[PDB]
């Protein structure tokens, strides 16, 4: 789940506070603290976000010709459900036998 | 056999035992049939 967590982090950081902090210093026309931090987050953060996006884009790219990157694709998980059904029917039959026994005694 | 020349309680107990065997076999039948339960299903049983 490494790639999933990376994509989630990239999505959470896409709408970062940089896009909202570009309208903070312009309102501060009465006092000039660490206001310089409102300058370094103008384009460097966007540049890093774009670099990370391009890096994530340049992944393995499994899909080339047909339908690769499988992984469920397969066996008796179905028959495992059927085995659970067997368990349920055995439960039903045992309950019926117990009811028959109770009726007989 | 030949030479060419009280049982109320007994019958009651006999009828009681016969009914007991009847209900016993009735209780048997179910588990008797469902006894195998894996025989037809050995193809995937372990």
């Amino acid at each position: 789940n490494e790639r999933l967590r990376a994509l989630e982090d990239i999505e959470r950081e896409i709408g970062a506070i940089l896009q909202n902090a570009g309208t903070a210093i312009l309102e501060l026309s009465k006092e000039k603290r660490l206001l310089d931090r409102q300058a370094a987050a103008f384009t460097t953060s966007v540049q890093h976000v774009e670099a990370e996006l391009s890096a994530q884009i340049r992944y393995l790219t499994q899909v080339a010709t047909g339908q690769p990157h499988e992984g469920s694709s397969y066996s008796s998980r179905k028959d495992c459900q059927m085995a659970l059904k067997r368990v349920d029917y055995a439960r039903l039959k045992i309950s019926d036998v117990a009811r028959t026994c109770e009726q007989m005694l | 056999e030949d030479g060419s020349k009280e049982r109320r309680e007994i019958v009651e107990v006999n009828k009681k035992l016969k009914q007991k065997n009847q209900q016993l076999k009735q209780i048997m039948d179910q588990l008797r049939n469902l006894i195998w339960d894996i025989n037809a299903m050995l193809a995937m049983r372990n």
